[PDB]
């Protein structure tokens, strides 16, 4: 797309080891086109990454020109050993050597050479009819990676610049995983040696490919398929969406040049978060880039950080997301404060996102065998009464209030198991549906207090009687403290499933059970109407 | 006492017999593993310097002839105590890993190497080649050709203002007595490494310290060597120059000039045996150089100096 | 909803995040972030962290990140600063300090390591109790139930280690063993421990080498224990360090006391006798007249003979304790005895019964190993850094050690505003105390110049006020002393490489890497002979760099484009004019190496003397003049938006700085008398950049002065946007050097023309009002 | 700042200005989040009346409150470190709430 890569030129400085550098030889022969290369023999010089060839053209001079005009006339260089002026059928003689001999190219069509213009360092190659006296170029042979990966480099460009812009989907397809096979890092069982030549020579393809522009041709891609998808066809979309993302992860893995160079597209990978079916290769691409390159640490704003955290608050708990804020925190042994600041001041305090953990007091209930219960035509009496006086109380024995309530709990759903539970667990009396209890201060039903005053109104201390009535005719649920009634009730309860007396408490109580007769003399005179409970005994019943 | 009781006894215990490897087997492979790591710049590492020197100095501890005869089998038998454990694989690597930078794990690499290989040791020798030619390690002759480029001459400029700092009555430190020809001692152990290669007309590495056959890149070590004699010769010449109307030599031009001349047989005794033999590519190589001009440079400091130093008792 | 943690043993994926966010909690609060720990306590408290600590059913990567946790939130910064402040050993001279002895008996039995009287200056750490209502540094514990919970848990561990046990604490023995001494070694470095709980420690480790007259290092363990275990011995080995360092100091004390009474009466000796010989009073004379580092050399040296003045027992007694130190430091089976040969014993059975596939485990292991048999050098390397202070310098050392740690306590931090602030007060604190001016070898030995150093080559920038702060501060360590100096010019390589920052802003002078590079250089003779070419090369490429296009911070402000960049090359040619010219006399050398440097490259000299289409330097001066007159061309357009810098004033300067720098690299005339032909060559070179035309036309421009008006008002002219006297002064120095004054038709009319009128001028300002005008 | 009465005290010693004040507290946040208690740490916490160093739903609960007494104070976003709150523990405009035992 660039109007000016079809110039050439004396490069110095880093252009020896690119793949910009690489021509290919071609003889204008077919049979034995392999063989030795003589003084004076015609070629043809095929640039690598382009495809295109040295020429003369027309209008401009020396000139890169395309395949489909490149005629024997326009394209015929030789190489001379110095500037003084057959077609066998075998390998030949050898006669230009790499790395010694110095060879004179020379258009064949014009007779013109291969010259510099006259002036970083960066010289413009022209074809003239005399010359310098230091024209001579020495040829050196490249590598196989570095050719075939030139030649992949180049048909990559092609296909994704068609499609970039019907579309050859298998080919993009075949050809993205192709190329992440081809980026493969070694297998971590494989002998040090080995395995430093495969890291070695991946770092090197890594290189060749970053230098041809080849990650902003795969951001290009992936902005042009996500424009497409924006406005089955979707499901080979996505698939090539999701190659294009394990095809960057898999370039810019392990080489710190590749991570910082991509670094200047944080905002750009950062605002691609929001998708569910890009998050996950975008995540692998942020925690590669943040591993290896250090800078993208210092570029890193408070919108990235709370888009992270957004996504796990939208995703899920995924623990990688974890691991990219711990690298966000920390790299090499160097602490960012910015980054830890701002992951303490918007992760942190909401508590909504992280498990809690705390210390909790276990909580008992305690009962007596008495149950009532309400149906038709039974011989139930329903108004019931009982009392507890509390001998001891010491709050704050294990730094946390000490649990003590007291009520009545219905056979129906009332299951507390010591451990977990609802809420913070502790659970006792009053904290699911099916109980209710007082605790001196507070109603509790269903894990939610209200609190409801009373003369004198404090905690259950010692030496405090605390008398509890059910009139399951109501049905209703009404405590007094000390005589004193408790200036609130419970009511429009069901009346399913059978009611006994129960005592619910953590560490550091004791209580008594008074139920009336031989089972504990009341300290206060029972309501009207109001039963003790020791009449709800089986006669065969202890 | 500290010159004399460090190290004194650790490598004796390190290969005593009470894992199939010994303690020295296991650190010598850890350092070859680190070696062999693909890094773009060999980090500074004390444990190695530490450990190279005192296996260089396990290694180096008129006369009968059963004492010099058991003397030599002693020195072989503490040879192979290193090489049999991998020592001269992981000197040629960490050479290769120095990328032809200069770092304290040259130095002491160098000194391991030739308290291995000194008396002409065949097989270190066998084990250098084979591993050389099996590997195809190409960084290898490019960091001996970085780190023989990097070698100093003497520098007439640090002398003139050295002189003139102590023209001006000031003691000068020994590091600014080192610095008219500095690390001489590293460029004597780089040749004395590279002529040992080569010791009892060895063939093949004089041959293969001219072309690498088979590796991507060829380094001609000798062209190398002829370089420095050229740029030393130089150097000289500028030394005598300096001191051609002058009618005696004072201490220090007497110490640079000890200095100059012991690096120059160094290196005559290197390029004597890497044609001897003969080694008739070797010599076709030497024929085709700047060695000439070096000999033309070299008679006439040779001839003016013999008639300059013949004529004073202080200059025996 | 809650369930138990517990419950964790079989949720993994709710194990795994939980523990990463045990993770991330260690992560932000990491290197002493303690508003974050603090944050944390109201998250995780002390109380469920002695509880996690204690559980044992409680997974092993749970009871790891809880272990880790605790550290990183109360114990970590603590640890941080007992390292780092750990490699110095400043003794105070008290009567505490000469008790400690190299043996704890007649024996001649070592001591356990860790366990005595220690006399060294270590500062403390400061706690203070998690409040949210209502800082100081990390988070409160008791550090008393904490560290007993810790030796009881290593002691049931060490109890329920068999082979055969199936139930290890958190699912295999590294679980069970690494937290449990990582929280061992952190209270051990913090120095929590008392005699009787390492006495603990050691019998834990090894009962028969530490004995009153099995352990963990004679048990199959993982790699990992191992770890943990070299690092508590590479403890131990710093413990015996400096218990050998306080008794060499010890013995030294008493032993100078000595040297001083023996002198004492010698020297009363000596000026009591009636009848001594000439020769032999001459020579006591020149022996007393020795520094006094070269009268304890001399008393030192036993191989002097009769020519050391040490009578007999003082050498016995000399001869006694270097034999017991020797001893002590393992310098000349058996089952060990000592520390020493455990720990060879230990590494040498370790490396031989597995082979280890840790490489972290080899290089502590032959680390431990090797520093067994290298006890002189380390002991020498000690030594380097131990210095000895009197009582009354303690306390204010230990501020500035406290002042120093917390410097140091911010080499890994990534430019924290708050810890930035810190920073420069820490700099502040430190140059204002009393042993900072006073014992400049202590500042030496504890590397001050090398940590702020560390700090600017971080930051390079971003911070101009850090860099700042750094920079007077190593320029006043070049002021203090000629050693500092030669310390600091050890680094100016590196202080040159970035010596292209600030140079633009006028408020930053004295306090760019620049300043710093020419206060190390400055007036030193030996100093500036040690210079190096490709030093000054690289000045003379940053000076031609300022001589070919704009500023661009001057281009952005609006200031017009002149072409080039007056304002940072006249702060290259003042690190020139530094480099060449020492003490009243020119260099040589660097005169003649600037002088070339200069002349191979002429568009240092500016646009007036580049040549072919250069004006000349008078006409560039009354250029300069006419710019400074226009307020178009020397300030930028009106609303193009601390001092301005004025642009005519900046080319007058830029002149008279390469004028000063020219002149000051005449040669002497000692050198033009004795014919040398370079000085000759470099003053022909100087007379043809500069003719005596342009010299006597700039000291003839007239000057503009304050003058009183009508109503009796002082109008002073801006000397900051005017030709001033002190541009004429390079002038008159290059006249004076190069050509000088050896005709009386030439110096009367430079009389006539230059010099009269000036001294008008200032009898003329020498009215009432007009005279204390600057 | 509404005091809910836990359990009453003597009712008759109350502090004044420039006296020390060991209190034992339990601040948690209105949703039942605690984020601090001085019986954890087993460390009564000791402040004085008049210098303004709590917060001021604290110094009134601690004013009003008498020798014995146990209470909760319910302290306003407002009174509540404003709208810049304690980051990290405490979000902005949050409603504290305190459970505070005058220990003496
Ligand atoms: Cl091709």
């Amino acid at each position: 797309n660039d109007a000016q890569h079809r110039r050439i030129f004396y490069e110095a400085g880093g252009a020896g080891t690119r793949a910009r550098s690489l021509w290919r030889v071609e003889p204008l022969r077919i049979s034995w086109s392999g063989s030795n290369i003589r003084w004076g023999q015609a070629f043809r010089l095929r640039h690598i990454t382009t495809g295109h060839y040295l020429a003369l053209t027309e209008d401009q001079g020396l000139l890169l020109q395309d395949r489909a005009k490149s005629d024997t006339k326009s394209t015929a260089f030789s190489f001379r050993a110095s500037k003084e002026i057959r077609d066998i059928e075998g390998m030949g003689v050898p006669e230009i050597k790499y790395g010694d001999s110095v060879c004179f190219v020379q258009h064949i069509a014009s007779g013109l050479w291969v010259t510099y213009k006259a002036q970083p360092l960066k010289r413009k190659v022209i074809l003239h009819q005399e010359g310098h006296m230091d024209d001579g170029l020495t040829l050196q042979r490249c590598q196989r990676e570095e050719s075939q990966a030139a030649r992949i480099i180049r048909n990559t460009t092609a296909l994704f610049s068609q499609f970039v812009s019907t579309l050859p989907i298998q080919e993009v397809l075949q050809t993205l995983q192709d190329l992440i096979a081809y980026f493969q890092p070694p297998e971590e069982e494989m002998q040090h040696e080995d395995k430093q030549n495969k890291l070695r020579s991946l770092k090197n393809r890594q290189n060749l490919f970053k230098e041809e522009g080849m990650l902003a041709l795969v951001l290009n891609c992936i902005d042009r398929l996500n424009i497409y998808n924006s406005v089955e066809s979707g499901m080979a979309w996505k698939e090539i969406l999701n190659l294009l993302y394990k095809l960057l992860a898999a370039l810019i893995r392990g080489n710190r040049n590749n991570c910082a160079q991509f670094s200047n597209n944080l905002d750009w990978l950062i605002s691609k978060l929001d998708r569910l079916e890009s998050s996950s290769g975008i995540l692998e691409v942020l925690h590669c880039i943040l591993i290896e390159s250090p800078e993208a640490l210092n570029l890193i704003a408070e919108g990235h950080i709370k888009s992270i955290i957004s996504l796990l608050d939208k995703h899920g708990r995924n623990h990688k997301v974890l691991d990219v804020l711990c690298s966000l925190c920390l790299c090499n042994g160097v602490a960012v404060r910015a980054n830890q600041n701002l992951i303490c001041d918007n992760l942190l305090p909401r508590r909504n996102l992280l498990l809690q953990t705390r210390l909790i007091n276990d909580v008992t209930s305690i009962r007596p065998n008495i149950f009532l219960g309400v149906a038709e035509g039974s011989a139930q009496y329903k108004k019931w009464y009982f009392e507890l006086i509390i001998d001891q109380v010491d709050p704050f024995l294990t730094a946390e209030p000490t649990h003590l309530r007291v009520g009545w709990a219905s056979s129906s759903g009332y299951a507390p198991y010591p451990g977990g539970g609802e809420g913070w667990g502790g659970n006792g009396v009053g904290d699911d549906l099916y109980s209710y209890g007082f605790d001196g201060l507070h109603l509790w039903s269903g894990r939610i207090p209200r609190a409801v005053a009373s003369i004198n109104l404090h905690l259950l201390r010692s030496d405090d009687v605390v008398s509890c009535c059910l009139d399951l005719g109501v049905p209703s649920i009404s405590f007094r403290i000390n005589g004193q009634p408790v200036q609130g009730m419970f009511e429009n309860f069901n009346t399913d499933g059978l009611f006994f007396p129960v005592v619910s408490f953590s560490a550091g109580v004791k209580v008594r059970f008074l139920t009336g007769g031989r089972h504990g003399e009341f300290k206060f005179l029972p309501p009207s109407g109001y039963a003790p409970c020791y009449e709800a005994l089986l006669p065969k019943e202890k | 006492v500290n010159e004399k009781t460090q190290y004194d006894r650790l490598i004796p215990i390190l290969m005593k017999s009470p894992k199939q490897p010994d303690p020295l087997h296991q650190i010598i492979l850890h350092f070859s593993r680190n070696a062999l790591t693909e890094r773009s710049k060999l980090e500074d590492d004390p444990l190695y310097t530490s450990y190279s020197s005192m296996m260089a100095k396990s290694c180096q501890s008129e006369k009968t002839f059963e004492e010099k005869e058991m003397e030599k089998q002693k020195t072989l038998y503490q040879q192979a105590r290193l090489h049999e454990r991998g020592a001269a694989e992981m000197v040629l690597q960490m050479i290769s890993a120095s990328k032809g930078e200069m770092s304290p794990m040259v130095v002491e690499t160098l000194k391991l190497g030739i308290a291995i290989l000194n008396g002409g040791n065949a097989g270190v020798q066998q084990k250098m080649l084979d591993y050389l030619k099996e590997k195809k390690d190409a960084g290898f002759f490019q960091s001996l050709s970085g780190l023989m480029q990097s070698c100093s001459v003497l520098d007439l400029n640090a002398f003139e203002r050295q002189n003139k700092a102590e023209g001006l009555g000031m003691v000068t430190e020994e590091g600014t007595r080192e610095k008219v020809l500095q690390n001489d001692e590293f460029t004597r152990d780089l040749f004395r490494f590279l002529q040992l290669l080569c010791e009892g007309h060895n063939s093949d590495f004089q041959n293969f310290l001219r072309t690498q056959m088979g590796n991507t890149t060829t380094i001609n070590v000798i062209i190398s060597t002829v370089d420095y004699l050229l740029r030393l010769q130089e150097s000289i010449s500028d030394f005598y120059w300096y001191y051609s109307g002058k009618d005696i030599i004072d201490e220090s031009g007497q110490h640079n000039f000890s200095k100059a001349l012991a690096v120059t047989k160094q290196i005559f005794n290197s390029l004597t045996e890497y044609i001897q033999g003969p080694c008739i590519g070797n010599q076709q190589s030497l024929a085709h150089s700047r060695l000439w001009d070096a000999v033309v440079g070299f008679l006439h400091v040779f001839a003016n100096m013999q008639m300059k130093l013949s004529q004073d008792s202080s200059q025996i | 909803r809650c369930v138990d943690i517990l419950e964790l043993c079989e949720q993994e994926d709710l194990m795994q995040f939980h523990y990463h966010t045990l993770r991330l909690y260690s992560a932000v609060c990491a290197l002493g972030n303690s508003r974050v720990a603090y944050a944390l306590c109201g998250h995780v408290d002390l109380s469920q962290l002695f509880y996690a600590i204690d559980n044992k059913y409680l997974p092993g990567l749970l009871r790891s990140g809880f272990y880790d946790l605790l550290i990183s939130i109360h114990l970590a910064n603590a640890k941080e600063r007992k390292l780092m402040m750990k490699n110095e050993y400043i003794i105070p001279i008290t009567s505490a300090t000469r008790k400690i002895r190299l043996y704890p008996d007649e024996s001649k039995r070592h001591g356990l390591p860790g366990v005595g009287l220690r006399t060294c200056l270590k500062p403390g750490f400061r706690f203070s109790t998690p409040c949210f209502v209502v800082q100081k540094q990390s988070p409160e514990i008791p550090l008393e139930i904490l560290k007993t919970k810790a030796l009881s848990m290593l002691t049931e561990a060490v109890q329920h280690s068999g082979a055969h046990i199936r139930d290890p604490v958190g699912g295999s023995v590294e679980f069970q063993f690494v937290p449990v001494l990582k929280l061992i070694g952190t209270l051990l470095v913090m120095g929590v421990f008392d005699d009787d709980d390492i006495r603990q420690i050691l019998l834990l480790i090894d009962p028969s080498v530490f004995g009153e007259h099995k352990g963990l290092l004679q048990t199959r363990l993982p790699e990992s224990v191992k770890l943990q275990m070299c690092e508590l011995l590479s403890y131990l080995c710093d413990c015996e360090l400096q218990h050998r360092v306080e008794a060499i100091v010890a013995f030294g004390d008493i032993y100078v006391s000595k040297l001083q009474a023996n002198q004492k009466s010698r020297y009363n000796e000596l000026m009591q006798a009636l009848n001594m010989s000439a020769a032999l009073t001459a020579r006591k004379t020149r022996e007393f007249r020795s520094p006094p580092q070269e009268q304890i050399n001399m008393l030192l040296n036993f191989q002097l003979g009769e020519n050391c003045p040490c009578p007999e027992e003082i050498r016995e007694e000399l001869y006694d304790f270097h034999e017991d130190l020797l001893i002590h430091c393992g310098v000349p089976e058996r089952c060990p005895t000592t520390l020493k040969e455990l720990i060879s014993q230990t590494m040498i059975r370790w490396a031989q019964e597995d082979q280890i596939q840790d490489a972290e485990l080899v290089r502590m292991m032959f680390s431990l190993l090797q520093r067994q048999y290298d006890s002189i050098g380390e002991l020498l390397q000690a030594l380097r850094k131990t210095y000895t202070i009197s009582q009354a310098s303690v306390s204010d050392t230990i501020n500035l050690l406290a002042a120093l740690g917390q410097i140091r306590c911010l080499l890994s931090v990534r430019m924290g505003k708050e810890e930035e602030l810190l920073m420069i007060n820490g700099l502040g604190d430190i140059m204002n105390n009393k042993v900072f001016y006073q014992h400049p070898n202590l500042m030496r030995v504890l590397g001050m110049h090398e940590t702020v150093m560390e700090v600017m080559v971080d930051v390079l920038i971003a911070f101009p006020k850090m860099v700042a702060s750094c920079c007077r501060f190593l320029c006043y360590f070049c002021r203090i002393s000629r050693q500092n100096q030669k310390a600091m010019f050890e680094h100016l390589s590196y202080l040159l490489e970035n010596s292209s920052v600030g140079l633009a802003s006028p408020s930053m002078r004295g306090s760019t890497p620049l300043d710093v590079a020419a206060s190390s250089v400055m007036d030193n003779n030996e100093l500036a002979l040690g210079l190096e070419e490709p030093d000054l090369e690289k000045v003379v490429t940053y000076l031609a760099g300022c001589g070919l296009q704009s500023c661009p911070m001057l281009l952005a402000k609006g200031y017009p484009d002149v072409g080039w960049n007056p304002i940072e090359g006249e702060r290259y040619l003042s690190f020139l004019r530094f480099a060449v010219f020492v003490n009243s006399e020119s260099v040589e050398e660097n005169a003649s190496v600037v002088v070339k440097l200069l002349i191979r490259r002429p568009e240092c000299f500016g646009p007036a003397l580049r040549g072919e289409g250069g004006n000349g330097l008078l006409a560039a001066m009354q250029g300069a003049i006419k710019i400074s007159e226009n307020p178009a061309l020397d300030l930028p357009s009106q609303g193009y938006k601390e001092e301005i810098v004025h642009m005519g004033n900046a080319i007058m300067s830029f002149y008279s700085a390469l004028i000063d720098l020219l002149g000051r690299c005449a040669p002497e005339m000692h050198l033009i008398q004795t014919g040398k032909g370079e000085a000759i060559r470099i003053r022909s070179i100087l007379r043809s950049l500069v003719p005596t035309e342009d010299l006597v036309g700039i000291i003839s421009i007239p000057l503009k002065l304050p003058s009183l008006n009508k109503d009796g008002s002082i109008s002073e002219p801006d000397m900051a946007a005017n030709f001033c006297p002190d541009h004429k002064a390079p002038m008159v120095l290059f006249l004076d050097r190069v050509y000088g004054i050896k005709d009386q038709t030439f110096l009367l009319h430079l009389l006539e023309v230059g010099f009269l009128p000036d001294l008008r001028a200032s009898a003329s300002l020498d009215t009432v009002s007009l005279s204390t005008t600057e | 700042v509404e005091i809910e009465t836990i359990s009453p005290g003597d009712g008759r010693t109350f502090p004044k200005k420039g006296q020390t004040c060991v209190v034992h507290y339990t601040g948690m946040l209105q949703n039942g989040k605690k984020f601090d208690s001085s019986r954890d740490r087993n460390k009564p916490f000791k402040f004085r009346i008049g210098k303004q160093e709590v917060i001021k739903g604290f110094e009134e609960g601690a004013a009003q409150m008498s020798l014995g007494q146990r209470a909760k104070l319910t302290c306003t976003p407002d009174v509540a470190y404003g709208a810049t709150g304690h980051p990290g523990v405490i979000p902005p405009n949050a409603t504290l709430i305190f459970d505070v035992e005058l220990l003496n």
